[PDB]
């Protein structure tokens, strides 16, 4: 499979202002603002075009780890390490619901694409499926033995996929609350998961290893090779650009179909940072795919954009159909 | 040790009684195999081994299992 | 008078020795169905261990089966042929004189079907293929979970 | 029975305090083996395997307890279970081929090696299987293994 | 060859990973069994030849040279993989004793 | 395309010491047991009256004879199975002995369980597939 | 404060398990959490923390 050409990405804007690591990012469904959640206990709303601080919301007493803006409701959902999952009414800027019940810190929150359902995952080893209206905990998705570090929700079975620091990924039947399948291919803790927007596949990231999988049966597709880091984040475009973001500050941009790494770089730490503070902790694309937003352990938000002056002959694809034995 | 001595003296001099230290909120691990997880069956038959192991358990003997230069200048 | 019929299945090749002297109409029914290709890609819908492997149904359900003499034909119980052992080919029937297209085949001596099933051959090669077809796993209604089909059936003479 | 109940209570008190400690599980199972309670020691090993499903040291302890007490069929069931559970841990594969060669089943040793080669192991396992066939004189079989 | 083997053992003393430790342990255990009994192996081979010939899985044929060539119809003569009866090799009591004494020696050491 | 291999085979002269009469440098303690590959490389119906088989030798490649009024066993008698606790040995789609029963023991039938090297090979390189449908 | 400590220790441990190469012996990792405590005390006392090796 020959890679398609993609332009390189370059750093467009650095936004300072959080007093902690930027751990959560959510883009609102009309692409005008995004929320960031950070270790200074806070949620900030930023205008996306100007990168400008509209609002600061407090209401967590620990690090905010998960943010979602609902496409069907005027709600934003926040989860944090103080065990708390909160629905924020954006017509009043106020917390109005809690989804209480994780025994320890909540690492990941996702909204269901078609149902009025929230899924969270935390250090108590389970994913919790919540009914949004009644705040009801309708399923405890149990079976992991480590922290549920990341999680995705799909519109077709398997509707919940959880990735865990026990190095294991589980695909879950959401109606019955049971595991359809266990993927044990990663050697280290699974910290990142992403689904493709237009084809029925997903990617999982642990340390040094990105695996692609075909839904619904979870068949192994390909490895994205060469990003030798703890990967905290994965983000995917609808133009088949996958970003992997690594805890040491290293960034890779991959063609999704072929697995080819068309860009590698490192982020830069804000002045005052230790060299130990270089690290990507959160990432999303905007709603259009033209902007990459990263939240970083130097307490910054960085906006990345494609290089408009790049050309397939200025930045040629250095891929040859290789001919060795990948000892799988 | 003192209670064992008294119980042995009673059992020697006739009366046998069950001194039961079983508290409130404690399982009887002697009574039953606790939280028993049997080995999964495999392609090999283990009925003869199970029967022999039960025989050894019944015939176990605790007494049989009970007992188990250079000089300073050179240094 | 013996005729070879080769069933290339997904587990090996069965060579069938058909007894034209004993059950001629049923044997030539088998020849014509195999030669037309009525058995190509047709599954063994019932396997019961130590009893039986049954196939030949094009619908895969156990009620179908369309012979060459219309729908059904009569039983040929020649009193010298019995279900004496493994690998014996017979015609599966709903009742007496109801032979269609599905072939029964003994995996074991089954001498309680004498007088009601028509032996018309045996296996000349492939008895271990038949044994492993008997060793596949099934469900409650004896259908193999792991799928067994005659890939192609043809005739050798 | 009084002493055994006291010891069983102290062992399971330490398992409830720290189930993640292999030594807690190991000392409990070894004590039951010493009491010749093989069902009880097996149950302890299996509960330990529920807590530590992928632990090579634990799998080896259980397999060796069965082999030491001559439960060969129990041990071979454990060996199949262990190389199913952990097919890229060459220690369990080496233990299984070694056990079958000790038992004198050279076809059984070839069976275990063939399953390993299906898993496509490293060069040391391919070399070990060539050296098995050279040990027993099948140079054509070793030629096939080099292919 | 001897001295390169000794030097390799000296260089491979220190721990690298459990795959190396497993390979070293297996090679040492093979050495400690020592030379196989090829006479007993060949007796078992001939007994299996006549038994499989009786069971019909071995064909004894003679080519143009007039020699005994055995043909395994299946592939289950040499390996119990693909053999449906792989689970009824009951090992010899001497073999079980030898394995148990091996494990007892390891425990003592 | 094998230009360097072809050039090597062209540049090498013939060996001046003949090797066509060479036996292997270490002999195999025969008898030779080989397969149908080396076969390839190197009573009839209906007069079986009076014939009475004794063994799977006599069955050949198997098949009981219905005209003989004795019970036949083309692959051997089954004595019994005295309630062993063993798993039943099963076979896979193409007749080989299957150990995924061990992998699947204690689960339901529709649980997805990866247990083979084939589940570690990228799908687009698995020989059984040619066109994968990746559509939501 | 007790809750912050629990969360901090779990995060440092998860990072260290994911940082360790496959095949290193990994019993002593609680050792690293003791180094983390000592480094924090060194920060509070303004004492440079530098563990040799």
């Amino acid at each position: 499979p020959r890679p398609d050409w993609h332009p390189p990405w370059k750093l467009m804007r650095v936004i300072s202002g959080h007093l902690g690591w930027v751990r959560a990012l959510a883009v609102e469904p009309n692409n005008q603002w995004f929320a960031s959640g950070a270790g200074d206990r806070t949620i900030k709303i930023w205008d996306l075009a100007s990168g400008q601080l509209r609002l600061t919301l407090t209401g967590h007493i620990s690090t905010v780890r998960g943010l979602a803006v609902s496409p069907r409701h005027p709600y934003m959902f926040s989860c944090g390490e103080d065990k708390m999952v909160k629905c924020w009414d954006l017509e009043t800027n106020k917390v109005i619901r809690h989804y209480h019940g994780h025994l320890s810190g909540v690492y990941t929150l996702k909204l269901h694409p078609t149902l009025d359902v929230l899924v969270t995952g935390g250090r108590d080893g389970v994913a919790r499926v919540w009914d949004m209206r009644t705040r009801s905990n309708v399923h405890v998705l149990s079976g992991h033995t480590g922290t549920v570090a990341d999680l995705v929700c799909q519109e077709a079975d398997p509707q919940v996929i959880t990735g865990s620091l026990d190095s294991t990924v589980r695909m879950w039947d959401l109606a019955a609350g049971k595991t359809m399948g266990v993927l044990t291919h990663h050697k280290k803790g699974v910290r990142a998961l992403v689904t493709h927007p237009t084809e029925f596949t997903f990617a999982t990231a642990s340390t040094g290893s990105i695996k692609q999988w075909k839904c619904p049966e979870g068949a192994f597709m390909q490895n994205f090779e060469g990003h030798n880091a703890i990967i905290n984040t994965l983000a995917v475009n609808d133009q088949n650009v996958l970003f992997s973001g690594g805890d040491n500050g290293s960034m890779s941009f991959w063609d999704w179909k072929s697995g080819y790494r068309f860009q590698s770089l490192d982020t830069t730490a804000q002045p005052g940072s230790l060299d130990a503070e270089l690290g990507i902790m959160s990432s999303t694309f905007d709603m259009s795919g033209a902007r990459l937003i990263t939240g970083e352990a130097d307490k910054t938000i960085k906006i990345w954009k494609e290089d408009t002056t790049a050309t397939p002959e200025t930045h040629p694809i250095e891929w040859k159909p290789s001919l060795v034995r990948r000892k799988y | 040790l003192a209670a064992l001595q008294k119980r042995r003296e009673l059992k020697t001099a006739g009366i046998n009684i069950k001194i039961t230290t079983r508290k409130k909120g404690q399982m009887d691990y002697n009574a039953d195999i606790p939280f028993e997880k049997k080995p999964a069956p495999g392609f090999y038959d283990t009925t003869e081994e199970i029967a022999r192991n039960e025989w050894q358990r019944a015939h176990f003997d605790p007494k049989k299992q009970q007992v188990g230069g250079p000089s300073a200048s050179l240094q | 008078m013996a005729t070879d019929v080769a069933l290339e299945t997904t587990m090996g090749t069965i060579i069938l020795e058909l007894y034209n002297q004993h059950a001629p109409r049923t044997c030539e029914n088998f020849k014509t169905l195999a030669a037309r290709g009525y058995y190509d890609g047709t599954i063994f819908h019932r396997v019961i261990k130590d009893f039986m492997v049954q196939g030949g149904d094009p619908t895969g359900t156990g009620r179908g089966g369309r012979s060459i003499y219309g729908d059904t034909f009569e039983d040929e119980i020649h009193p010298g042929l019995r279900h004496t052992g493994a690998g014996i080919l017979s015609m599966a029937n709903a009742g007496p004189n109801t032979n269609g297209s599905q072939f029964f085949l003994t995996l074991a001596p089954t001498p309680w079907l004498d007088g009601k099933h028509t032996i018309f051959g045996r296996v000349k090669k492939g008895i271990r293929v038949l044994q492993r077809m008997g060793l596949v796993p099934t469900d409650a209604d004896d259908r193999p979970k792991t799928e067994i089909k005659i890939i192609r059936a043809y005739v050798v003479g | 029975k009084e002493y055994q109940g006291r010891k069983r209570r102290e062992f399971e008190d330490y398992i409830r305090r720290n189930r993640l400690r292999l030594q807690n599980w190991f000392q409990y199972a070894q004590w039951e083996l010493e009491q010749k309670e093989f069902a009880r020691a097996r149950s302890i090993f299996e509960r330990a395997l529920d807590v530590h499903p992928n632990n090579t040291q634990l799998w080896i302890r259980y397999i060796e307890a069965e082999l030491k007490n001559r439960n060969i069929n129990h041990a071979r069931n454990l060996l199949d279970r262990a190389v199913t559970r952990l097919p890229r841990v060459s220690k369990l594969w080496y233990k299984y081929v070694y056990v079958m060669e000790m038992l004198g089943d050279i076809p059984g040793t070839r069976q275990v090696f063939d399953r390993w080669m299906k898993w496509e192991p490293d060069e040391d396992a391919w070399n070990a299987y060539i050296k098995l066939e050279k040990r027993y004189g099948e140079y054509e079989r070793a030629r096939q293994i080099f292919a | 060859k001897r001295m390169k083997k000794k030097e390799a053992h000296r260089d491979d003393t220190a721990f690298r990973d459990y795959a190396r430790e497993a390979e070293k342990t297996y090679k040492r255990q093979i050495r400690n069994m020592g030379a196989p009994d090829l006479e007993k192996y060949m007796r078992e081979k001939l007994s299996a030849i006549e038994k499989a010939a009786a069971a019909g899985t071995l064909d004894i044929i003679e080519t143009e040279d007039g020699e005994m060539i055995a043909v395994d119809k299946d592939g289950t003569f040499f390996s119990t993989a693909n053999a449906t009866d792989f689970a009824q090799h009951k090992p010899d009591k001497a073999a079980v004793d030898r394995l148990v004494a091996d494990l007892r020696k390891a425990e003592e050491a | 395309m094998a230009s360097i291999a072809a050039g090597l085979a062209a540049a090498l002269p013939k060996p001046k010491y003949s090797s066509e009469h060479e036996e292997p440098r270490a002999t195999q303690r025969g008898p030779r047991i080989v397969s149908a590959d080396q076969i390839d490389e190197t009573p009839p119906y209906p007069n079986r009256a009076g014939w009475r088989p004794r063994a799977p030798e006599d069955f050949g490649d198997g098949g009981a004879f219905p005209e003989i009024p004795v019970a036949q066993y083309p692959w051997g008698k089954n004595d019994s199975s005295s309630k062993s606790n063993a798993l039943v040995v099963q076979v896979d789609s193409e007749g080989k002995v299957d150990y995924t029963a061990i992998a699947r023991q204690g689960h339901s039938s529709d649980r997805i369980i990866h247990a083979s090297f084939k589940d570690l090979i990228p799908l687009r390189q698995r020989a059984e597939a040619g066109q994968i449908d990746l559509s939501r | 404060e007790s809750h912050f400590d629990l969360e901090l220790r779990a995060s440092v441990m998860a990072d260290l398990m994911d940082m360790m190469p496959e095949g290193i012996k990994q019993s002593k990792v609680n050792t690293v959490l003791q180094h983390l405590s000592e480094a924090w005390r060194c920060w509070k006392s303004n004492i440079p923390w530098k563990v040799p090796g």
